[PDB]
RNA sequence: GGUGAAAUUCUUGGAUUUAUUGAAGACUAACUACUGCGAAAGCAUUUGCCAAGGACGUUUUCAUUAAUCAAGAACGAAAGUUAGGGGAUCGAAGAUGAUCAGAUACCGUCGUAGUCUUAACCAUAAACUAUGCCGACUAGGGAUCGGGUGGUGUUUUUUUAAUGACCCACUCGGCACCUUACGAGAAAUCAAAGUCUUUGGGUUCUGGGGGGAGUAUGGUCGCAAGGCUGAAACUUAAAGGAAUUG
């Protein structure tokens, strides 16, 4: 069933902390919980071991990533910048 | 333009999926082409390349992960490596790709 | 009523073009609606061309011509005599002179 | 309270030998003081000058040139190329309605590491026997033309040094070879480089400067 | 055979900067403005005070050495009206009639490849 | 513990005598176990490589940067922070960097820093939602929580405290020329009120 | 009157009225 | 500096002005058109990459799979909201100098939110072609955009001997346009607003005098702003359109 309408994972907080704070943390809490892609085996096994650590349940590779995502947007653009810049460096 | 050539084989030709079946065929000498996904571990891909050098067979490197390889072959699981024992009427054996 | 067949502009199949600013009053008018005049104006007016011809150093000099594309909101365009309110039957005319 | 013109000596600028008459213009800074002489603060100037003067002929009335001074000897300043640009009047006159202009630009380093961003301009041309009113291009002629110009400019520059680069830019052979490679593709009216700007200047290597000056 | 300066003349409304420098472009020789000559708060943009500014410019570029000048006319440009004001032609005439020789006239007004927002609001000025 | 950024327990073969020395890096985004961190000036420009700032090209994103060579990391070591290499000066052998506080610092081109942003980004964008999480955050760092306001204290306990009405009383912006025990409030505030306007 | 400012006055009034309504709720 | 006429403002510590630059952000001028694309809102720097798309060509394939469309859904300018970044110009609010009789307005200077971006909202605009969508026909023309066909046509290193652009004549599609209205309309006007008192091609929505009133209330959606839905009491004999004379 639809147990709750829109608080979602932030329903455990009940009525406290204010609905805006609960909404702001809901979008981060779904992210730090959902299983993610694994760049090394292509499985939905990845889970946040710790704040910034993303272990794969299989193949035991852990990646340092964002505290609430396997790879944040600034990290993604840094990896793009490094790839592009090494591309000009090499050729 | 590799997925349709693969689709011809998966319907008509003969094939095996997975590392164990791939090396089994490579040591039997039946395999003529092996396709390795990029997602597969480097150790596996390197030893498969070495087996292919020993067996004088050609290796195709997939332009995608094992998920892409699985979908392209047509099996809804992940396939790291695919071996093509007897291709059908597909021209991939006479094709460099 | 509709005073003009093409409302005030040339916008048939766009919906939005781009605003521009009037060179006089800086009014934000769409570039196709604005009254564009291409000011082909020399540097030195003809009552001083011979004056500078004698005062010059180059025996033959080019007398450079300044070009400037003027965009006018019609509110100042017809205020500054550039274009004029015509009769209803003469509105259909589109001749440059 | 007292005229500071009384303490000037009216120095002179000297163009590279790869042009017409070396005499380009005068200048002035100040007398020679122990704290501040006349040679210490003089260097670093950009002389902006019409190429018509540097070539002694009227055909280059546009196409102005920027020469950057390096040293001083006696009352003479030794300048070196820095970059050219078309005069605004010529640019505006070239651009007219009812044709598409092609602008290209490629940034490369020459034989010596004078990285420069050469530009180029070109206009779609209404050839004779044409009754059409505007003669616009097809946005694929634009793409092809700027591709061929991007490679043509990188053939002319980065294949030589600034000396021969200026000595071949002034005679306008580059634009004619652009027309050579382009006339098969699309008719274009007047291809012009229209700009070059040096970006980085390496070690000062005065030997080449003295060779170009004397 | 004559020494070349650069006039770098900036004629807009509310000003006529007749600012002669040397050909190298850094050292100024009598930056004079029409606001320096007239005590009526709108004669500086008038063709008269443009002629006075160029007149004193010519007077103190003579007996100093400068003989021929590359006049670089310039409008306010930028994001502003970008049309040469009434002081331009009059100042050029003043330089021409003051004996100071003139070479290589051109308009160096700063045109934006695209400007920022123009002052005045969307509806612009309302007079 | 007491640090948002996870650490990479990197091991290096000791060049001089046979053993493996285990160094502790601040992990960047994208480093994973079984990755070959390449440290040195000849190293390639990849994520995780430690590169002297001369090697890196302009506009690159580097982190854990050395202030001076040998300092073993000073700049942009907190989670999600980075330093942008904006200038190279072989004439003075110095590199200009845009720095997380917006500063533009010149540091020696011999200085080195790991390539890529520090892991754990976005950590502070989720509110702690409660004193429990705030307390557990500071329990692993140091005794700086809770933080009583100076107004609520008594005049002995703070410059602000006291009064029949809870109020600072004097100007809160304390001069930098003040002395220990006076620097309670806004210190050397060049400007006050809402930023950006 | 315009179709804009009769509307805006009505909206100022509507905000005051919903404020009073919520206050009385 | 700025203005109708000024002043507030910056300024001998150097203002404004010049040259070298540097930095940042924003925009993509001219080219730019009775031109193009897009479902619309919209889209004007280069290149690369990714997919998408229409038109055309097609002696290709399937065989009615189609048109319209309540419910429901995606997108939806600007402004506005939310958290992060950046933050140059302009600039609500604001402060101010002017004018006026007054002027917390028009004009000037500075200036916050905003203007940009990332991720979420809102879901309205004179979102206009004030002309629903699909289909056929009815009148002519001349341009133009995209595609296609033909010319022993012009034109480019070599003067049919390595090939685009153009010219001519068609044809499909698109934005349109010019004349006449045979026709229609209240007329302005229209080539669709025509094939409607000689009234029936298919189909969805909306309107029933003006105000009150897009209001109250209820509901729902939104963080809010507000959106969507939506009266009535009472009140009035005009409101209104298009042309004519003054």
């Amino acid at each position: 069933a639809k147990r709750t309408k829109k608080v979602g994972i932030t329903g455990k907080y009940g009525v406290r902390y204010g609905s805006s704070l609960r909404r702001q943390v809901k979008k981060l809490e779904i992210q730090q919980h959902a299983r993610y892609d694994c760049s090394f085996c292509g499985k939905k096994t990845v889970k946040r071991g710790a704040a910034g650590i993303w272990t794969c349940s299989c193949c035991k590779k852990t990646v340092a990533g964002g505290a609430y995502t396997v790879s944040t947007a600034a990290a993604a653009t840094v990896r793009s910048t490094i790839r592009r810049l090494r591309e000009m460096v090499e050729a | 333009s590799i997925n349709q050539k693969l689709a011809l084989v998966i319907k008509s030709g003969k094939y095996t999926l997975g590392y164990k079946s791939t090396v089994k065929s490579l040591r039997q000498g039946k395999s003529k082409l092996i396709i390795i996904a990029a997602n597969t571990p480097v150790l596996r891909k390197s030893e498969l390349e070495y087996y292919a050098m020993l067996s004088k067979t050609k290796v195709y490197y997939f332009q995608g992960g094992n998920n892409e390889l699985g979908t392209a072959v047509g099996k809804l699981f992940r396939v790291g490596v695919v071996s093509i024992l007897e291709a059908g009427d597909s021209d991939i054996l006479t094709t460099l790709a | 009523p509709k005073k003009r067949a093409s409302n005030g502009r040339n916008k048939k199949g766009r919906g939005h073009v781009k605003p521009v600013r009037c060179v006089n009053c800086s009014k934000s008018i769409p570039k196709d609606k604005a009254i564009k005049r291409m000011a082909i104006r020399n540097i030195v007016e003809a009552a001083a061309v011979r004056d500078l011809s004698e005062a010059s150093v180059y025996p033959e000099y080019a007398l450079p011509k300044t070009y400037n594309k003027l965009h006018y909101c019609v509110s100042c365009a017809i205020h500054a005599r550039i274009v004029r309110v015509r009769s209803r039957e003469d509105r259909k005319n589109r001749a440059p002179p | 309270v007292v005229d500071p013109f009384t303490r000037k000596e009216w120095f002179d600028i000297k163009a590279p030998s790869t042009f017409e008459n070396r005499n380009v213009g005068k200048t002035l800074v100040n007398k020679s003081t122990g704290l501040k002489s006349a040679s210490d603060a003089l260097k670093g100037r950009v002389v902006e000058v019409c190429l018509a003067d540097l070539q002694g002929s009227e055909d280059h009335s546009f196409r102005k040139i920027k020469l950057r001074v390096d040293e001083v000897q006696g009352k003479n300043l030794l300048t070196n190329f820095h970059g050219m640009d078309f005069t605004t009047d010529k640019l505006r006159s070239m651009v007219r309605k009812w044709q598409t202009l092609i602008e290209a630009n490629v940034t490369v380093k020459t034989s010596d590491d004078y990285v420069l961003r050469i530009f180029a301009i070109a206009f779609t041309r209404k050839q004779a026997n044409q009754v059409k009113r505007h003669s616009y291009a097809q946005s694929s002629h634009i793409r092809a033309i700027r591709k061929v110009i991007s490679e043509i400019l990188t053939k002319e520059v980065q294949g030589s040094t600034l000396a021969q680069l200026t000595s071949k830019l002034i005679p306008e052979v580059i634009n004619k070879e652009i027309e050579n490679a382009t006339k098969d593709i699309f008719p274009l009216q007047n291809i012009h480089v229209r700009k070059v700007k040096l970006l980085k200047q390496p070690k000062f290597d005065v030997g080449a400067l003295m060779a170009l000056h004397g | 055979s004559q020494v070349f300066g650069v006039a770098r003349i900036y004629a807009s409304f509310n000003d006529t900067f007749v600012h002669v420098t040397d050909l190298s472009g850094k050292e100024t020789i009598a930056r004079v403005t029409g606001g320096m000559k007239v005590k009526a708060d709108r004669d500086e943009s008038s063709p008269y005070a443009a002629m006075l500014a160029a007149q004193d410019v010519a007077a103190k570029c003579k007996e100093v050495g400068i003989t021929a000048v590359h006049v670089k006319i310039r409008a306010t440009g930028g994001t502003r009206t970008k049309t040469p004001g009434p002081g331009g032609q009059a100042a050029l005439r003043a330089l021409a009639r003051s004996g100071l020789r003139i070479g290589r006239i051109e308009d160096v007004t700063p045109v934006p490849s695209d400007s920022t927002r123009k002052k005045g609001g969307r509806r612009g000025r309302r007079l | 513990s007491g640090r948002g950024a996870p650490l990479a327990k990197v091991v290096f073969r000791d060049p001089y005598k046979y053993r493996l020395r285990e160094e502790i890096f601040i992990a960047n985004e994208g480093v994973h176990t079984g990755q070959f961190i390449y440290a040195g000036k000849k190293a390639s420009l990849n994520v995780g490589n430690v590169l002297p700032l001369g090697s890196v090209p302009e506009g690159t994103i580097v982190s854990n940067v050395e202030e001076k060579p040998g300092d073993r990391g000073a700049l942009a070591r907190a989670s999600g922070n980075y330093v942008i290499i904006i200038g190279h000066n072989p004439d003075e052998n110095k590199t200009r960097v845009r720095l997380p506080s917006g500063a533009k610092k010149v540091i020696s081109s011999d200085a080195r820093g790991v390539i890529g942003v520090i892991a754990g980004g976005g950590r502070v964008d989720k509110p702690l939602l409660k004193a429990g999480r705030a307390f557990h955050k500071y329990r692993l760092k140091r005794n700086s929580w809770p933080k009583t306001r100076g107004v609520a204290m008594n005049p002995v306990d703070h410059p602000h405290g006291g009064g029949n009405h809870q109020h600072i009383g004097k100007a809160s912006t304390i001069s930098r020329g003040a002395v220990s025990g006076q620097k309670a409030g806004l210190i050397a505030a060049r400007r006050t009120g809402l930023l950006r306007g | 009157m315009r179709a804009k400012w009769r509307k805006k006055r009505t909206r100022r009034l509507k905000r005051k009225r919903r404020k009073v309504r919520a206050r009385s709720k």
